[PDB]
């Protein structure tokens, strides 16, 4: 029953710092390196660094140094990643991942057998905003922030909701195609 | 004629029962006097495989150096998340002595005399001995102290140099003096080292390092993060725990000859025998001072695409400290 | 320090077929490689470790091969649950990903009229993925003022759908769609 659990999605503004948590269960926390890896929307994976929880030793990818801090608390089986001086293109889902083998095995440690659920971020000047819903004579769910939104038709009785696009305005827009579309934006407690 | 095997080594030291040094006391109970005349037989037209990283002699030297600390440096209170311990905490005389590791009957030890062996692989010039050289169980980080020195040229030792998660042991070949003193912020101490001698070392090795990489520039920087034991040249001298700041030893500009390292004396330490904290009684009065020879380095190479390859001091498992001396050896069963 | 190139960029097959994925390491000397599968909005899942070992809980239809610079992932017979994105990894380094798709349709095209006006063009259930939307306003080709997005392949028909949004002066609003399944471009207008 090995489990890795991360903190919930966080949204922060450009220039700020963020600290993501990763709570481990089912194994000896000091026995295994925890790595951090991120994923931009629709993009590949980018490794960020690793930490040794026995000692606190770290390694960071050169791409970011002094913009990222990794830590551990051995008493609560929790690893932390802090990324400072955020750029908009740091917006991504963040995963922690454990090597298959214990540090003591000294084998090839970069087989990521266990992954956290990921933490969605958003570096934006935008602020929470409910969507406007216009008819497609579908429904156009325009100018909301942040992700996500849900759409149903006829309260679930009628069963294509497209991926949102990020507009230059910094707000999202998507389309879903008696007929009534039920739109819910939890961040803004909007329900149309 | 022989096979790679495992068994119970035994230790040997030139330890007098007259002495009160804690290290000596331990040896007199667990080691036998050094064989006076040792007979080593080089073997002609032979080649033998060695893996310092899978060597079980280390595992044993680990257990023993823990043993000494268990009696030599008892903490007043040691904390883990299972267990809390409070006990007698006496101060003891403390000077590490070389330790030899010999083989019983039915077994022998094989040594690699190639002046440039990396620690994993075959060895042309192989000899046979009944007992290792004498290894001083120095516990330290970042800098390896009082060890043996490379015979000819610098040697870089790692299991997988492309793996940025593997320690890089460096065996210098020209030692560098370091003098660490606490005199009589009032737990403050300091170390002195010759910039010129240190930079000369840092270059001979930064040069050696690009040899393992294609037309890449080399950089030295302080640790990325970690417990103070990692992020400082930490050690014990006279039963007192020095944590010294090597930001002036790991830099791409190496200062004047004499450069001064701020140190601090700690009563609370994160343990290397185990996962916990050990608390110790305050430092004794006096001019605590330690002239040491830097013989090797422990380092870590940043990963992730870079045009420079960066190395940072790394503390590691102590076992690595043992590995640095027990690279040359293996255990064979006749 | 090392670069991973997987090919092809996209793999389109059918259940029961043999799957072969390649990962080419650039100048690399290691013999370790892991493979990962990822479904959308899900964590990656380790399929193969140390190049040629199947991870625990992974079915026997998965195989790994290769050493050196060129490595291979083989699935003996594609199952519905096996279509996903695939990554290789060595040390800290990841490949760019391969999309494994169901291979199988002209789009049905719809245009919707709207301080702001949004005009939406819908391309419904088409295959293959390549498609062109051109907006025209009074027969003038538009550029720079639209955005589009595409659904993941449909779980029932393996098609894609696409939505384009163009964001009083002008009279005729048209979306012109080009796709191989159309013998000539279709224009929907109002
Ligand atoms: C590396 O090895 C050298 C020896 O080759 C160690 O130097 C030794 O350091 C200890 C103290 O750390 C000295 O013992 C002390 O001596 C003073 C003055 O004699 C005395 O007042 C104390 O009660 C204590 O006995 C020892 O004399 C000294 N030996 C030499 C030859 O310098 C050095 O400490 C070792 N490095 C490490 C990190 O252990
Ligand atoms: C201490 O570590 C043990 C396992 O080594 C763990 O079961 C326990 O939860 C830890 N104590 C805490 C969480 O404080
Ligand atoms: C140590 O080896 C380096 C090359 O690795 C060489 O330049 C230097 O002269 C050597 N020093 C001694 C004292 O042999
Ligand atoms: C070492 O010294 C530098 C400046 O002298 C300081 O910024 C750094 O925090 C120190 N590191 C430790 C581990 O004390």
């Amino acid at each position: 029953q090995v489990q890795l659990v991360q903190s919930g999605a966080e949204v922060k503004k450009p220039g700020a710092s963020v600290k993501v948590s990763c709570k481990a269960s089912g194994y000896t926390f000091t026995g295994y390196y925890m790595h951090w890896v991120r994923q931009a929307p629709g993009q590949g994976l980018e490794w960020m660094g690793w930490i040794n929880p026995n000692s606190g030793g770290t390694n960071y990818a050169q791409k970011f140094q002094g913009r990222v801090t990794m830590t551990r608390d051995t008493s609560i089986s929790t690893a932390y990643m802090e990324l400072s001086r955020l750029r908009s293109d740091d917006t991504a889902v963040y995963y922690c991942a454990r090597g298959k083998y214990c540090t003591a095995r000294d084998y090839y440690n970069w087989d990521f057998q266990h992954w956290g659920q990921g933490t969605l971020v958003t570096v934006s000047s935008a602020s929470t905003k409910g969507p406007s819903v216009f008819p497609l004579a579908g429904c156009l769910v325009k100018d909301y922030f942040p992700e996500p939104v849900t759409v149903s038709w006829n309260s679930g009785a009628l069963t294509h909701t497209f991926p949102a696009v990020l507009q230059s305005s910094g707000l999202y827009s998507l389309s879903s195609v008696t007929y009534i579309c039920n739109v819910n934006h939890k961040p803004s407690n909007t329900k149309v | 004629v022989w096979k790679e095997a495992k068994t119970t080594l035994f230790c040997a030291s030139d330890a007098k029962a007259y002495e009160k040094e804690c290290h000596n006391v331990w040896a007199t109970h667990a080691c036998v006097p050094t064989d006076p005349n040792p007979q080593e037989v080089v073997l002609e037209n032979v080649t033998e495989n060695f893996n310092m990283w899978k060597n079980d002699m280390v595992d044993q030297m680990q257990e023993d150096v823990i043993s000494i600390w268990d009696q030599c440096l008892k903490p007043c209170v040691k904390l883990t998340n299972t267990s809390t311990l409070t006990q007698a905490c006496p101060k003891v005389t403390f000077d590490p002595i070389p330790i030899h590791y010999c083989a019983p009957a039915g077994y022998a030890i094989l040594k690699c005399n190639n002046k440039t062996f990396n620690g994993k692989g075959p060895c042309n010039n192989v000899s046979t001995v009944q007992c290792t050289h004498g290894i001083k169980p120095v516990v330290s980080t970042q800098l390896l102290l009082n060890g043996s020195l490379a015979e000819e040229e610098i040697v870089i030792r790692s299991k997988d140099l492309s793996d940025n998660a593997k320690i890089i042991i460096v065996q210098l070949n020209k030692s560098v003096e370091i003098v660490c003193t606490r005199p009589n912020d009032i737990r403050q101490a300091y170390c002195n080292i010759s910039g010129r001698n240190w930079s000369e070392a840092v270059n001979q090795v930064k040069k050696k390092l690009k040899e393992h990489f294609p037309h890449k520039n080399i950089s030295f920087q302080s640790s990325s993060g970690g417990d103070l034991e990692i992020t400082t040249h930490s050690f014990n001298c006279g039963g007192e725990f020095f944590y010294c700041n090597t930001s002036g030893l790991f830099n791409d500009t190496i200062s004047n000859a004499t450069i001064m390292l701020p140190c601090r004396i700690k009563q609370i330490i994160n343990m290397w025998q185990e996962v916990g904290k050990a608390i110790y009684a305050p430092p004794i009065k006096g001019n605590i001072t330690c002239k040491s020879d830097i013989t090797g380095l422990l380092l870590l190479r940043d990963g992730g695409d870079t045009n420079t390859e960066i190395f940072r001091p790394g503390g590691g498992d102590m076992r690595d400290n043992w590995r640095s001396e027990l690279y040359k050896y293996k255990v064979v069963e006749i | 320090e090392i670069v991973l190139t997987q090919s092809p960029a996209t793999l389109s097959l059918s259940p029961g077929e043999r799957a072969t994925l390649s990962c080419r390491a650039s100048q690399s000397v290691s013999s370790y490689l892991a493979w990962y599968q990822q479904k959308p909005g899900q964590a990656p899942r380790l399929l193969i470790y140390d190049a040629s070992n199947r991870a625990t809980g992974i079915p026997a239809r998965f195989s790994g091969s290769g050493s050196g610079t060129d490595f291979t992932l083989t699935i003996s017979s594609l199952e519905p649950e096996d279509f996903a994105v695939y990554y290789c990894q060595q040390y800290e380094f990841f490949g760019q990903g391969t999309k494994l798709e169901i291979k199988r349709a002209a789009p049905s095209v719809f245009i919707f009229p709207p301080g702001t006006a949004s005009v939406v063009c819908l391309l419904n259930n088409f295959y293959p993925r390549e498609a062109k939307v051109q907006w025209k306003v009074d027969n003038a080709l538009q550029s720079g003022n639209s955005q589009e997005s595409v659904t993941e392949q449909d779980s029932k028909d393996s098609t894609y759908s696409l939505s384009s949004t163009l964001t009083e002066k002008h009279k005729v609003y048209a979306c012109e769609v080009t796709h191989q399944g159309l013998s000539s471009p279709v224009t929907k207008s109002f």
